[PDB]
RNA sequence: GAAUUUGGACAAACUUGGUCAUUUAGAGGAACUAAAAGUCGUAACAAGGUUUCCGUAGGUGAACCUGCGGAAGGAUCAUU
RNA sequence: ACCCACUCGGCACCUUACGAGAAAUCAAAGUCUUUGGGUUCUGGGGGGAGUAUGGUCGCAAGGCUGAAACUUAAAGGAAUUG
RNA sequence: GGACUUUUACUUUGAAAAAAUUAGAGUGUUCAAAGCAGGCGUAUUGCUCGAAUAUAUUAGCAUGGAAUAAUAGAAUAGGACG
RNA sequence: UAUCUGGUUGAUCCUGCCAGUAGUCAUAUGCUUGUCUCAAAGAUUAAGCCAUGCAUGUCUAAGUAUAAGCAAUUUAUACAGUGAAACUGCGAAUGGCUCAUUAAAUCAGUUAUCGUUUAUUUGAUAGUUCCUUUACUACAUGGUAUAACUGUGGUAAUUCUAGAGCUAAUACAUGCUUAAAAUCUCGACCCUUUGGAAGAGAUGUAUUUAUUAGAUAAAAAAUCAAUGUCUUCGGACUCUUUGAUGAUUCAUAAUAACUUUUCGAAUCGCAUGGCCUUGUGCUGGCGAUGGUUCAUUCAAAUUUCUGCCCUAUCAACUUUCGAUGGUAGGAUAGUGGCCUACCAUGGUUUCAACGGGUAACGGGGAAUAAGGGUUCGAUUCCGGAGAGGGAGCCUGAGAAACGGCUACCA
């Protein structure tokens, strides 16, 4: 099948190799996951000395972590807006890892209103004493509270889910978030 | 290629293990064990040649089932297990214990050891690293794992075993002035006083040794094994002590006693 | 050289695992990893207040070097990041008792720590593979 | 499978085969003492050869090198020991210019025939 | 959960053209060979009876012959 | 412009061999079994044969490059006596 | 641990260059090719020496020398000590 | 063991070459042949084709036996003696054979994995899992099929199998039971403002993601932001804690989560012992097998530097569609143009590229050699490749396996 091997194609003088050592299967290789949305199907591939890995297909959602309060939701993903490596990757929604996605971006909404409170966009003694002490805070970032009253916020998939079967990211913010804001816009 | 390699033919194994090059086209393959292939007395070639107790490869093996032999306080009824540098291999009859020593020619001699020594071992740690839930560990050069070891234990010093448990009695620090035991090399067989050794960051660290007789030379760092301080050692040396005595003054030594 | 315009990929490249956080200010704004590659090789000041990325980098990347050490002289910079160094030296041939004159050219990874010309002598460490024929990585810079 | 066996040749012929110097030479010494070939000359005289070669090897080292004198004791005591090399050549000089016969006049062949009971060679 | 089936990668095998070594063809054409006695002349070896030879060109049954330029391996180390 | 002595460079000649060579001869063809100053090109028995073949240059004549199969103890460099 | 560090060729020494094979130490195959055995006692209980050593170009590693042969620096001084 | 001799002439000074001479783990052949030891042997041409018969199977005390098998019971009315068959577990990837292919390829010496997988050995190493986890519950151990077997058949034929009926597991598939202590979160309420609470949940390991610690060449002061364990709230201020490499994003630990959810023993033989509230009550040894992770060992894969025969009647090659590099991604057990998208135009070459030939597997080595060398190495050891030619793939730790399977070609 797919090899890694590089009896084949010329060297760096330019020369023809001979064919030598027909395929051996510690070389192989084997065809992309090219993971769709929804309807969550994985399938197990057997690898050498077992160690069986995961092949995700049509994968659901996903564990997206939020570095700057340091936690993770398992979120609905919405669909793949920019791909660095290929556009087409944009246009079938297939996802793979470094996808710039967008996500429901639900939970944190309820979250950060259960640890801060104070709104999104725009009772008990226990719960002022935590936001109080929880302040300075609720003044991340401009952009990125813009993209919680879409509903939509914006994630790169940190993972690689033809590999771990897993879709994993993090929430773009920072001065990363506007070099991939200006792709998105630049058409 | 195609998977591991179940058979050592004759010509191939190590050449200290005295096997006549006739007589069979193979050799006893040591299994996998604590220590190497190259680096291996298996027992097969230990009870039939060195010690003459058994004759034929099944007789070998009788002696065996029968748990007569055993390895380290543990009975190990296996025909080629690998035995090593330092193995106590005792046997509960014929009350005799041998110890795993290099002679002067760089071959495993016999050498047989009293009961009350015979309950110890010592071992080179290889690596010192820390385990799951941060419990640091040492690895000796036989493959043992020694868990909440002393804190100033480094790499390439040498450990006392008790040999009925898995925890340590006493180690040795290499500094110089040590008493080092030569394992492996061109001077593989030799007890030699370390004097010096030179860093050579990147690899392949140096040490020179001095003999007893003010013969110096130099070893690779993976071939010396500390075995206490200068002067008294921690175990029993075999005849000749590690001399390298030359060829020239062999002869005439032998001629002494004939 | 001229930083080469960092943010010119069509990718966002960062050293990964290292976080800038948002919430904080302090100088130097963004935080850079680097490491010292050892065997006596001192670190560049370009690569400490740099702007650059380069993963293969052997100050600023997660590349090691181990092993064999070489010194070449530069024939090629016209590639992006790698430069080919020649190699001289001489073959003996025992039956006419004397030497000949040979050479072997090395591809060699080049990070923006150093600016090297057409020359120039260069002393090269080995790595992991960099590239189909890229081996080794240049740690110091020895001529102008 | 198993090791091969290790053989050798112990002796060779002389390059030119018809000489009248050495054809009437070779009866000579097969005369007297009773030998049935050329061959047995033939030996003789490959470690003949072989003794020299080892001897000649021996001077080129310098004098008190171990392996001069190591090598050099053991064949000096080796042929000492056959007796075809008497005590007082212990020089490693004279073993180079021993003689041809030397080693033959050792033989059981002719022992039996010094030590009387045999009479003559050929008995 | 079998048959069956979509798309894909690996790709045997086959057809069509380009490029790589050994064998048929002698109906043929023009070189060496080998040679106890062939034929025609007598070209070279002596000033070989026109010195020889080289290059180039032409001619001629065959060696060869001629022109031009060159050489001495010539038959001249030499005419104050 | 001649004469004498000397000198630097050059075309040559005369004598001799301590030297070389296979001799003829050679101040270079010497300083080479006491075998090494630097460097370029060419040769490996005589023929087949500067032929065949493939390139290449030329308008052409041909030049440059350049084999094999096969054949076989048989012409001189040099001197000596007739 | 610290900042600097002119780079080479060459040569000494050391480690590594499997075993068999090569040279070679000792030794009963009756000699020898071989083989690595064996030898020694009151032979009733048993004891013990061996199974060496050398060679192994070139490349890599460590190390001393620094003659020989290269290499670079201070010349419209942006040179050194400070 | 640094040696030569015959052959051009009437006679000669002389690399010629021819011939002679010696050796060959260099073959073949001819003639001849008494003994002892030792021993290569369908390599060369045809990696051409093969009848036939063999060359991989395997069990203990310790996985499963109602043989409608064999003997004796009297240790047993469930079983435990032997044991065909079959299920299961390992092995069959070793060995052995040959040298077709192969010319920076293999191979040799020498490096690296801080760039990976590793069945088997060996040492360590899971108190944490009844899930709305106060009736969901068997935890003195739970569910199903099926082989072997009985019976009914199909064909000329295969180590071909169908239908009907049982029965087991270390087969398949589920599944709980063992302390605490401590830390985090939420959080009732008194209500203080200096603030404390009842109560609940989580905190093993395995996968994935994000963040953090993993420091350390020297010594003293200024106050601002609030005191910060204890206060004479003046502030004494220390204890704070950190391993390894030449070098790391290393080992390891911490937080938030994630997982279609891994492991955390429903297994087997022997001995049967102690304690009482004498109940088939509670404790209890020697082992075997299995199991997550780590280390070890047997390995494997890739990889550093240098080295290979002859040819220019091969001088330029490579990049159409990968040729060289960059970025990102897919794939792999992993690095890597290994593959994909985009980008740049690179990379090798008179120090002989590229191409062509090899009656070329490469080495350890063999023959002959004063010294330098020449020729050979299919072949007892090491590495590589192949099973008529290619390709593809299942199982398995390990095969692109061929005494394994599928297809085409012959
Ligand atoms: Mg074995
Ligand atoms: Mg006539
Ligand atoms: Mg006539
Ligand atoms: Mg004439
Ligand atoms: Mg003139
Ligand atoms: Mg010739
Ligand atoms: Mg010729
Ligand atoms: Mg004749
Ligand atoms: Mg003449
Ligand atoms: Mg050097
Ligand atoms: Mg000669
Ligand atoms: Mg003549
Ligand atoms: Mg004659
Ligand atoms: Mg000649
Ligand atoms: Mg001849
Ligand atoms: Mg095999
Ligand atoms: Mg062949
Ligand atoms: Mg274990
Ligand atoms: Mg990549
Ligand atoms: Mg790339
Ligand atoms: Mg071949
Ligand atoms: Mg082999
Ligand atoms: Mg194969
Ligand atoms: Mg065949
Ligand atoms: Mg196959
Ligand atoms: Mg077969």
């Amino acid at each position: 099948g797919i090899s890694r091997d590089s009896r084949h194609k010329r060297s760096a003088t330019g020369a023809k190799r001979a064919q030598f050592r027909k395929k051996r299967k510690f070389e192989l290789g084997r065809q992309p996951a090219n993971t769709k949305i929804g309807a969550k199907r994985i399938h197990s591939v057997r690898t050498r000395g077992g160690n069986k890995k995961y092949r995700a297909l049509r994968i659901e959602t996903g564990n997206f972590s939020w570095a700057s309060e340091g936690i993770s939701k398992k979120t609905r993903i919405a669909g793949v807006v920019y791909h660095p490596s290929n556009n087409e990757l944009v246009r079938t929604n297939t996802l793979t890892k470094a996808a710039i996605v967008q996500i429901d971006a639900t939970p944190f909404r309820q979250w950060f209103e259960a640890h801060y409170g104070q709104t999104l966009g725009k009772k008990s003694k226990n719960a002022e004493r935590k936001w109080a002490a929880r302040a300075a805070s609720a003044k991340i970032e401009s952009s990125v509270e813009s993209q919680f009253s879409a509903g939509r916020l914006y994630a790169c998939i940190s993972s690689r889910p033809g590999q771990s079967g897993r879709c994993d990211g993090y929430i773009l913010e920072g001065e990363e978030l506007a070099f991939y804001l200006r792709r998105l816009t630049a058409k | 290629a195609r998977g591991p390699k179940k058979h050592l033919k004759r010509l191939a194994a190590p050449h200290h293990w005295l096997l006549d090059k006739l007589s069979g086209c193979y050799a006893p393959r040591p299994s996998a064990g604590p220590h190497k292939l190259r680096e291996s007395l298996p027992l097969i070639v230990f009870l039939r040649n060195r010690l003459k107790y058994a004759l034929n490869g099944r007789e070998v093996k009788a002696i065996l089932m029968q748990r007569h032999v055993k390895v380290d306080g543990k009975v190990r009824t296996d025909t080629t297990y690998p035995a090593g540098f330092m193995d106590v291999i005792t046997l509960d009859a014929t009350n005799e214990n041998f110890r795993l020593v290099y002679d002067v020619k760089g071959r495993f001699a016999v050498h047989r050891i009293t009961d009350e020594e015979a309950s110890y071992k010592l071992g080179k740690v290889k690596k010192v690293q820390l385990g799951k839930k941060g419990v640091p560990y040492v690895v000796t050069h036989d493959g043992r794992t020694i868990r909440y070891p002393d804190p100033n234990i480094k790499v390439n010093d040498t450990v006392k075993i008790d040999l009925a448990s898995g925890k340590i009695t006493d180690f040795i620090k290499f500094d110089a002035g040590k008493l080092v035991y030569v394992t492996g090399g061109r001077n593989l067989g030799r007890i030699g006083t370390i004097v010096h050794k030179e860093r050579h960051d990147g690899g392949f660290d140096l040490v020179h040794i001095k003999d007893s007789l003010d013969n110096t030379f130099v070893t690779r760092l993976n071939n010396v094994f500390v075995i206490g301080e200068q002067g008294k050692p921690y175990i029993s040396l075999p005849k000749g002590k590690g001399i390298k005595l030359s060829i020239a003054e062999e002869r005439d030594r032998r001629r002494a006693q004939q | 050289s001229t930083e080469l315009t960092v943010q010119s990929e069509r990718a966002f490249q960062k050293q990964p695992h290292i976080f800038n956080n948002p919430k904080v200010k302090t100088s130097k704004r963004t935080k850079r990893w680097y490491k010292n590659a050892g065997l006596g090789f001192k670190t560049p000041k370009t690569a400490i207040e740099g702007s650059y990325i380069d993963k293969k980098c052997p100050f600023t990347g997660l590349v090691s070097i181990r092993g064999k050490i070489l010194t070449g002289t530069v024939v090629s910079t016209k590639m992006h990041r790698t430069i080919v160094i020649r190699r001289a030296y001489l073959h003996y041939i025992p039956k006419y008792n004397r030497y000949e004159k040979r050479h072997k050219n090395v591809p060699v990874h080049v990070s923006p720590a150093f600016r090297v010309q057409v020359g120039d002598i260069v002393t090269v460490g080995q790595c992991r593979p960099i590239s189909k024929t890229v081996r080794f990585n240049v740690v110091k810079v020895s001529a102008a | 499978p198993r090791a091969p066996r290790t053989y050798s040749k112990t002796y060779s012929t002389p390059k030119r085969p018809y000489e009248s110097s050495r054809l009437d030479a070779e009866l000579k010494l097969a005369g007297e003492f009773g030998l049935k070939n050329k061959k047995e000359i033939y030996r003789i005289s490959f470690q003949l050869s072989k003794i020299r070669r080892a001897a000649r090897d021996l001077l080129t080292r310098d004098e008190k090198d171990p392996k001069r004198l190591f090598e050099g004791n053991a064949l000096i005591r080796r042929l000492v020991r056959v007796g075809v090399l008497s005590e007082d050549k212990k020089k490693l000089d004279y073993v180079l210019a021993l003689k041809v016969e030397d080693f033959l006049e050792r033989r059981l062949q002719t022992q039996v025939y010094k030590l009387g009971l045999a009479k003559s060679v050929h008995h």
